[PDB]
DNA sequence: TTGTATTTATTGCAATTTTCGTGCCAATTTCTGG
DNA sequence: CCAGAAATTGGCACGAAAATTGCAATAAATACAA
């Protein structure tokens, strides 16, 4: 409902066929605050 | 157009050909008058450098004192009167051909100077601290028996091997007897047009008589010849009477 | 995509949040580190033969006394770099073992705590994989342009952002610093410019 | 070479299970990124490109 | 802080009307291409043999691509994505009701001679079609009530500006020209390191800073210098042209490069040089300065007159002209000549060329 | 009488330009200009440009 | 080149034209909702090179369609009401039109 | 990427190693093309001043009437034209390799002027007034026989001593049979790379034909033939109808 | 009292390339008498 | 209605005039040491 960009046309799709079901994803404010973040001169990542 | 008949002056088109992929310096011998420059221009033409300059440069009209300046070039301060740098001709033919005309002409203080230049392709300029690279490649063609001057010692030695990488020889033409009349009809059409007369061709004695005369100045002597004749011609032919010029 | 700083820079994060973990690094009080950092003041590197510290800070008068008189024995510097030489020649484990024995012989309260905290932060620093001359600054990250768009106005105005002025004064900053070192200029105008670009970077 | 292969590649999600956060060394500050500025220059204001 | 928002472009809605039409797999990799082909304009502009071999399987045939193509010209707007103008205007036509009262003679113009009424025949035109006046006009006008540009109906952008250099204003009855005061540029020697210049200091510093200055010094004068001839010229510039601000063109007066040179006593390639790239806003537009030079012809009088008035001459008189019977450069020229612009044809045939006018025979209309 | 390069003292009569220096400025527009004087401002430490920072 | 304010935007109908004065600016006393035009403007998109399916364009439905882009200013989505007062503003030394 | 295999190439190699610690000029004598360019870098790549600047200057290639200028430079004023102070090619090469290649060819009244430089290494430039020291080796070499030319008398006695403190003569091709094959392998893979040809070895009776020929060119002439041979070859072996032209 | 070293003030000439108007004529479109 | 005649258009060419670009150190004024 919010920033899953993918999510939001998929949900769509599946609300238009008679389909209730979602594959939600990462939200993309976080994947700002970990560019942020990385900005700042620290390592943060993702693990496995 | 150019007219290559005779089977000597194939084999030395074919050549072209081959050479048409390499950069080596080509030594260009023959007579006086067989057409070296056309087959330098050919080269040129036919190589990987036919859009660049084609520098040609006549050696012997090079005053002996400023040898260095014309060929090499100089700054602002190198001499009294230099007043702002110059290119040489090795700098002005970069990327391209540089064709030395009637090279047996030079004197071995002159040959001298172009010992280093030939092969690496760097020097300094007269007043110049900082080392030129350039790339141009090296036609050379001559009248002179090249191998019989250095033997007798009027040539030296270290320049022939830099210069003689592909050597070409142009047969003279009483050897290409396959190749005078196409010659003659060909300039004969030329001056026809040029002139505006009303000429056509040669008579069969006519021919006959150009076939046996053994020419001297081979295609420059025909050309007169031929000038001469359309020239002074007043028929539609031209018979052995208008050939009165040949012995 | 990144900078390429021309001198070192110190990350003021872990400067100016106490406790002040370069200060506690390297046992040094923070008014000495800012003096040193800021063009300020001098440190000593490599004491020599002579009666100098690791760690003693000088002045200018101090450090041209000390020049005239004993010479190329004493090694001295001032700002980043200094720092990070100081930060880059310590080894870990012969400061925790000394600490560790050091605490483990003499007894007190406040000096106990202190001896504590810094064998802890020690022992931090050496479980992970961290070096401490990272914390001085070589290259700069710059973040990606649509994260710090530019705002377009009527009348084909498209103004600045506070985040883009920053990265231009830190550009202009290390340009001219770049430009002043491989030109030989004299070294009491370059001293204004890195304190210039520290300032600009902090 | 396949454009389903290639049109379906870039709308995947990312599996984790952690996050890690360390001090970053100038290698890894390169290895981020892709080009390095050089001019405080935006945009061009005369055909408008940067 | 505001960061701005997302707009929905042409393409956007077209990928959000593919992606609710049920497509395969393949059919929707092909749909993405084809849209990814499409111009802000609403037209195809890649043959589809590229599309095919951008598609990258080689299981897959151009009739396939023509299906999705076709399924797609239906989107809305109807007719984007065609790959010509009788493509488009075709699609449109498909979708009208049989009630209309000429859809079939506009669908046989459209689909057999459309080269016809772009000459602006009307007359060969009659003959193959084996119609009358009376029905061509209605299908024409039919016709020409379509939509050309499909693609404008999710138009998006900005226009662009630029920025003068020179102000003209008209105070006190005259006009005074000034120099843009936000965009003029300045500089200043800083203070801190030319007081550094210490005698006392040593001189490997003190020659340093001195040259410094000194170059300093020398550009601001060689700004403020170029500031003040660009000023002198374009006043001179605006008082030569006095009558064009108060009364637009046909009153520019044929000026070359000399004249300005003469006034301001300069040489002819400063005044070259400084009317290079640089804009002037009167109350009527930005100009650019190189603007207001021009060449002329003579005059009956024994003046002279400015190409450019002579251009708007002939812009008024053909925009004025009988839509039955078109002026030719005969008749432009016979009518300059009654005031006394004397003009051969050839001159006018190029004026007009250079306006993107078509010729006499080009501009008739079906009135 | 003769074509030769030498070193020598003498008495001439010598012709010299003078124009070439700051009249590039004038062709170029406001934009150029002004990157121009950024680049002279970042080699020379003596130039600074007005800001409100 | 200058925007204009005017009635003959290409794209449109003459429907959507029919409250617009000579001028391109509505009538005092329509009643207007939501998407209606109130003012007539026109953008110029600039010069092109002119390539044979522009030239087909220009040739078979005129050249006013090919020069501009509608920049028209229009009401609001959920607003209607009564055009009750009309002010212009036009700057010194540019033509007035016949509405000021 | 040279090629060392003949027992006289090899005591030469020797020598050059033993004398890396030494800064004597030296003198290198030989025909025309036998190799002493190749040498006189060796020479050079092969001490302390291999990172030092090598310049080559042809003595030949500078007019005689401003040798002087050319080899130590002006000052401002020292004649009409002398605009600015310019150093010579003896600053130039200032701590590293001056080759003065073809000494021979050099007049008498020529080899008077660096007289004192060979030795003391100090000068006075043109219109300068104080001396300047410099630290150059100098190698030279020629293909005369510098010995004769002294005992001739057209060569001055007092710069072959100054010159000659090492000399090395390199055989002719020749002499230097074991050479001959590893050259003519080395310049065919070198020419069939360069022009993306097939070729790739010769035949029995083109070896035995390339190790009876008197290479009056030496190594360049050798180099030449190879080149020809590769342009117009056509198969994957050379075989002896293409070395006709020996 | 003067001859000399240092600092402001010089924003054009000369080739060379490009654009101007206007004539010639081949191809095309419009017109008019039998 | 047809076909020859006439008007129309634009590509190419010609000379002439106009706009563009390369060239890089000096003239003169003024303050200082004998
Ligand atoms: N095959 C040919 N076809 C046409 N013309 C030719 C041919 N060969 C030579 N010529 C003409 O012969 C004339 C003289 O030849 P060229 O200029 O090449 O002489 P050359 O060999 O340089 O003589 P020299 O040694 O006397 O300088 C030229 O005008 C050239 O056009
Ligand atoms: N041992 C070798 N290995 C490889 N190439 C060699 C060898 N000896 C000579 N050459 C080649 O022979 C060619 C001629 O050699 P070089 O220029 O040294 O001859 P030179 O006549 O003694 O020199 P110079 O006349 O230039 O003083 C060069 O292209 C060089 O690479
Ligand atoms: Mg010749």
């Amino acid at each position: 409902k919010s920033d899953d960009v993918n999510g939001r046309t998929k949900m769509y799709k599946n609300i238009v066929d008679g389909n209730h079901q979602m594959e939600p994803g990462m939200p993309e404010s976080f994947n700002v605050l970990l560019k942020e973040i990385r900005s700042l001169g620290i390592n943060i990542e993702l693990e496995d | 157009e150019y007219v290559f008949e005779s089977p000597k002056m194939k084999e030395i088109l074919e050549k072209i050909k081959k050479i048409s992929c390499a950069e080596c310096p080509v030594l260009i011998t023959g007579e006086s008058g067989v057409g070296k420059e056309v087959v330098a221009r050919l080269i040129h033409k036919l190589s990987d450098r036919s859009k660049e300059p084609f520098v040609a440069l006549n050696v012997a009209s090079i005053p002996r004192d400023i040898f260095e300046a014309e060929l090499f070039g100089y700054e602002k301060g190198a001499f009294t009167g230099a007043v702002s740098s110059k290119e040489g001709f090795f700098e002005l033919a970069d990327g391209g051909t540089l064709f030395l005309d009637e090279i047996g002409e030079l004197s071995l203080e002159a040959q001298a100077k172009l010992l280093r230049v030939i092969e690496s392709g760097k020097f300094y300029r007269l007043g110049g601290r900082k080392e030129i690279e350039v790339n141009v490649r090296i036609l050379a063609a001559t009248n002179r028996n090249i191998k019989e001057l250095v033997k007798e010692g009027k040539f030296r030695e270290d320049l022939y091997y830099r210069l003689g990488v592909i050597e070409i020889e142009i047969p003279p033409l009483r050897e290409r007897k396959e190749d005078i009349i196409p010659l003659a009809n060909h300039f004969l059409k030329k001056f026809s047009r040029k002139y505006a007369k009303e000429v056509e061709g040669f008579t069969k004695s006519a021919q006959e008589l150009l076939l046996s005369y053994p020419w001297y100045g081979n295609v420059r002597e025909l050309k007169n010849v031929i000038e001469r004749a359309v020239l002074f011609s007043e028929g539609k032919f031209i018979d052995r009477g208008e050939l009165s010029c040949l012995v | 995509g990144h900078i390429e700083l021309a001198s070192p820079t110190a990350h003021i994060w872990f400067l100016k949040s106490l406790p002040s973990r370069i200060g506690l690094l390297l046992d040094m009080p923070l008014r000495d580190i800012e003096r040193v950092l800021y063009f300020e003041s001098y440190v000593v590197i490599e004491g020599g033969m002579t009666n100098l510290e690791r760690q003693q800070i000088l002045t200018e008068e101090q450090y041209l006394d000390a020049l005239e008189e004993f010479g190329d024995e004493f090694d001295a510097k001032m700002g980043a770099e200094a720092i990070q030489a100081l930060l880059k020649s310590m080894d870990l484990e012969q400061e925790c073992e000394q600490l560790r024995e050091e605490l483990n012989e003499t007894n007190s309260e406040t000096k106990r705590k202190k001896l504590t905290k810094r064998i802890k932060l020690l022992e931090a620093f050496v479980q992970s994989g961290n070096k401490p001359e990272w914390m001085i600054l070589t290259v700069l990250p710059v973040l990606p342009p649509d994260l710090r768009p530019l705002v377009p106005l009527d009348g084909g105005r498209f103004a600045t952002s506070d985040l883009n002025d920053l990265y231009r004064r830190v550009i202009n900053r290390n340009n001219r610093l770049k430009r002043l070192l491989d030109l030989a200029a004299p070294d009491i105008i370059v001293r204004n410019e890195k304190r210039m670009l520290q300032e600009a970077v902090d | 070479k396949d454009l389903l292969k290639f049109l379906k590649a870039q709308t995947k999600t990312e599996e984790f299970d952690a996050i890690k956060i360390a001090l970053a060394s100038p290698d890894m500050i390169r290895s981020w990124s892709f080009g390095e500025v050089k001019k405080p220059e935006t945009i061009n204001y005369r055909t408008f490109k940067p | 802080v505001y960061q701005g928002e997302t707009t929905q472009t042409l393409q956007d809605y077209l990928m959000w009307q593919v992606e609710l039409t049920p497509f395969s797999d393949t059919d929707r990799a092909i749909a993405t291409s084809i849209v990814d082909a499409v111009d802000e304009t609403g037209y195809l502009t890649v043959p589809l043999e590229d599309i095919l071999e951008s598609i990258g399987d080689e299981e897959i045939d151009i009739d396939e691509v023509e299906a999705v193509l076709k399924r797609i010209q239906r989107f809305d707007p109807v007719g984007v994505a065609a790959k010509d103008l009788r493509d488009c205007l075709l699609i449109q036509l498909s979708q009208f009701d049989k009630t209309t009262p000429w859809l079939e003679e506009a669908r046989l113009i459209i689909s057999d001679h459309l080269d016809l009424l772009a000459n602006h025949d009307f007359r060969t035109l009659m003959r193959v079609t084996r119609l009358k006046e009376d029905v061509l006009k209605e299908a024409v006008n039919l016709i020409q009530s379509l939509d050309p540009r499909p693609g404008q109906s999710i138009q998006t952008g900005e226009p662009e500006y630029v920025i003068p250099d020179v102000l003209v204003r008209k105070h006190n009855g005259h006009w005074t020209v000034e120099l843009n005061s936000d965009s003029i540029p300045r500089l200043q020697i800083n203070q801190h390191y030319a007081s550094m210049c210490n005698n006392a200091r040593n001189d490997g510093d003190s020659q340093f800073i001195r040259s410094n200055l000194q170059d300093a010094k020398w550009l601001i004068k060689s700004l403020e210098s170029r500031n003040d001839t660009l000023l002198r010229v374009s006043r001179c510039i605006v008082e030569q042209q006095q009558a064009f601000f108060e009364q637009g063109e046909e009153y520019m007066k044929p000026m070359v490069l000399a004249d300005i040179a003469q006034a301001v006593e300069m040489h002819e390639s400063t005044i070259s040089r400084v009317t290079t790239q640089k804009y002037l806003h009167s109350p009527r537009g930005i100009f650019e300065l190189k603007y207001f030079f021009s060449s002329h012809v003579n005059t009956e009088g024994g003046g002279e007159a400015s190409s450019t008035a002579i251009r708007a001459l002939v812009k008024k008189l053909i925009a004025a002209e009988n839509p039955a019977k078109p002026l030719s450069d005969s008749k432009l020229t016979s009518l300059l000549s009654e005031q006394g612009i004397m003009v051969a044809r050839r001159t006018v045939a190029k004026y007009r060329e250079s306006l993107s006018i078509p010729p006499s025979n080009q501009r008739k209309q079906l009135v | 009488m003769k074509q030769g390069l030498q070193l020598r003292l003498s008495q001439q009569l010598a012709m010299t330009p003078q124009l070439q220096q700051a009249i590039r400025l004038l062709q170029l527009s406001t934009l150029e200009l002004q990157q121009e004087l950024q680049q002279a401002l970042e080699s020379n430490p003596l130039l600074e440009q007005i800001d409100t920072h | 080149g200058p925007e204009e304010i005017t009635a003959d935007i290409p794209n449109v109908g003459e429907a959507a034209l029919s409250k617009l004065d000579e001028s391109g600016i509505v009538y005092i006393g329509a009643e207007v909702t939501g998407g209606d035009i109130l003012v007539g403007k026109v953008t110029p998109k600039g010069e092109t090179q002119l390539t044979p399916e522009e030239k087909l364009l220009r040739a078979i439905f005129g050249e006013k369609a090919s020069d501009v882009k509608d920049s028209s200013l229009r009401v609001p989505n959920g607003v209607s009401g009564t055009v009750i007062d009309v002010q212009v503003f036009t700057r010194d030394g540019v033509e007035k039109d016949k509405r000021a």
